[PDB]
């Protein structure tokens, strides 16, 4: 079990850790989060009590260093930092636990939700989407735009998701314009899987990270990227059977975890109705279709 | 964006453009089989690609052999139309290639867009106008060349004949759409109107009769009468 200490909590804030969250009051004696499961990526995220605008947060893996949070009163946010003095860190964490000033990562033993939403997410790949090589954690917020959005303005603060464009040169072969547009298997399997992602695990990793950034930060371009990677699979007549099975489990847990009240803005009617009811894979997503019809029958 | 009544005179500026109509690409007769089932038999068809400024008509004949062994012919027709418009543009010199292509039906947008993805500076546009280009097969000489074709074939026409010698392209397009609207609402009456006077002939190199200016005004009025009427005979007014 790992620990993210906080120097202090000077402003009132709702703190997220993964799918959990808790409210900390202005200058409440809070010094962080303990018992964080090792072996997974995590995200710690923030929504100030005054400005519900800009949710922001940090992707991190505890195996990659000792990380803590400290409020910066100049930039006005909770900042993640690395402590390189391991003895200083352990001493700090031990004292805060002794004084019981930390909240415990509240995982139920039965509960595989986080594992299932992050199964394929790797910190190494996050750091290539969120480019800031000097830190081992990755800052994301509600307002960050994607590379492809920037094609349609600051490149440093961008989400470098893999560009997917169905009416493009990579997507379409000369002389196969009707074939490749109506059946995207070649774009999925040769261009993206074999050429760019190398394997379906890396594909599914970016697809899971896009979802999580859309859900936790309301990041619109991440939502676009999630629906696009779904749509490319559903619109391909030829998809390895293991990938369809995993996609059904992936989407199932994403749909299960989505707040019922945010479905109106996080789910694209067109993509979902096409994938579940029109596409080549309309009959391959049994778990996803079952939970969607029972939870969000309005959208359909 | 879409072409409508508000941006209508753009058709007659000096930016090259083409209308593409695919209505008449995939044409069938429906008939009964010996077993009493129903079947279609395809007949020849055509892509109607028109420069509205010059009158130049690129009539790409679609021979029934192109459907042989194919499935989902209505969808294929749209992609075939797009493929043929695309080689037309590729064969034309750069200075003749269109800056915009306007499709008469929105289902042609995605096909034409993929076929021309390597031509990013040609705008593909829909229109809100309900233009009567499907009636092109009511012009006898165009119907004739389509039906007689035994192989794929591109035929070039000027659908304004020599009108541009005497009227502007705005007026020539307006005359054309009135004639086609008339032929579409009541082909027989429309044709009677056009050919009633034996002394007015169609030149061998024209599609329509050699009307004087005065006669065209009479004709145009007669076509308006027809269109309002049939609109009465249709909605009873
Ligand atoms: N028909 C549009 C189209 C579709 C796919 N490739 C195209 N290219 C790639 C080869 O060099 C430029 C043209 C063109």
């Amino acid at each position: 079990m790992n620990t993210v200490p906080f120097t202090s909590a000077p402003i009132e804030v709702t703190i997220g850790i993964d799918q959990y969250s808790f409210n900390v009051k202005e200058n409440q004696p809070f010094h962080g989060i303990k018992d964080i499961p090792i072996g997974h990526v995590h995200v710690i995220h923030f929504q100030h009590a005054d400005n519900s605008s800009m949710r922001y947060g940090y992707w991190f893996d505890c195996r990659m260093g000792n990380f803590y949070i400290q409020y910066d009163p100049k930039d006005g946010l909770y900042k993640m930092m690395e402590e390189r003095d391991g003895a200083k860190f352990e001493n700090i964490v031990h004292n805060f636990k002794e004084r019981q000033m930390m909240v415990s990562y509240p995982k139920i033993d039965e509960d595989d939700t986080w594992y299932n939403l992050t199964e394929f997410v790797q910190m190494d790949k996050i750091r290539k989407i969120v480019r800031k090589d000097e830190n081992q954690f990755s800052y994301v917020d509600s307002s960050m735009t994607t590379v492809q959005e920037n094609e349609l303005s600051d490149p440093a603060h961008s989400l470098n998701y893999t560009v997917i464009n169905f009416k493009s040169r990579e997507a379409i072969r000369p002389g196969h314009e009707m074939e490749d547009f109506l059946d995207k298997s070649y774009y999925l399997n040769t261009v993206m899987l074999q050429g760019i992602f190398k394997n379906s695990s890396n594909y599914f990793g970016e697809l899971q990270f896009a979802f999580l950034n859309a859900m936790f930060f309301g990041n619109y371009g991440s939502s676009l990227q999630w629906h696009a990677m779904i749509e490319l699979i559903c619109s391909s007549a030829t998809v390895p059977k293991h990938m369809l099975d995993k996609l059904d489990e992936i989407l199932y847990y994403q749909i299960k975890t989505l707040p019922e009240q945010y479905s109106d803005i996080l789910l694209n009617e067109r993509v979902w109705n096409i994938c579940l009811y029109s596409s080549f894979q309309k009959n391959s997503l049994h778990n996803t279709e079952k939970i969607m019809e029972n939870k969000y029958p309005e959208l359909l | 964006g879409a072409m409508n009544s508000s941006n209508y005179a753009e058709l007659f500026n000096n930016d090259i453009k083409l209308f593409v109509d695919d209505t008449n690409v995939y044409r069938v007769t429906v008939h009964k089989t010996f077993e009493g089932n129903v079947a279609t038999k395809a007949i020849n068809g055509c892509i109607f690609t028109l420069n509205p400024k010059t009158g130049h008509l690129f009539l790409k004949i679609i021979h029934t052999s192109v459907w042989a062994g194919q499935k989902r012919l209505s969808q294929l027709a749209k992609w075939k139309t797009a493929e043929e418009v695309s080689a037309l543009v590729r064969s034309l010199p750069k200075e003749e290639q269109p800056k915009q292509i306007i499709v008469t039906r929105k289902a042609m947008l995605d096909p034409l867009e993929v076929h021309m993805l390597d031509f990013p500076n040609i705008a593909i546009r829909p229109t809100e106008l309900r233009l009567p280009f499907s009636a092109a097969m009511s012009i006898d000489k165009l119907s004739d060349v389509v039906m007689k074709a035994t192989e794929p074939q591109m035929v070039l026409f000027n659908i304004y004949d020599d009108w541009l010698d005497r009227i502007s392209s705005y007026t020539a397009f307006s005359r054309l759409t009135l004639l086609l609207r008339a032929l579409k609402t009541n082909e027989e009456s429309a044709k009677m109107i056009l050919l009633s006077d034996p002394t007015i002939t169609i030149k061998s190199y024209h599609l329509w009769p050699s009307f004087t200016d005065e006669q065209w005004i009479t004709i145009e009025s007669q076509m308006r009468d027809l269109i309002l009427t049939e609109y009465g005979r249709k909605y009873n007014v």
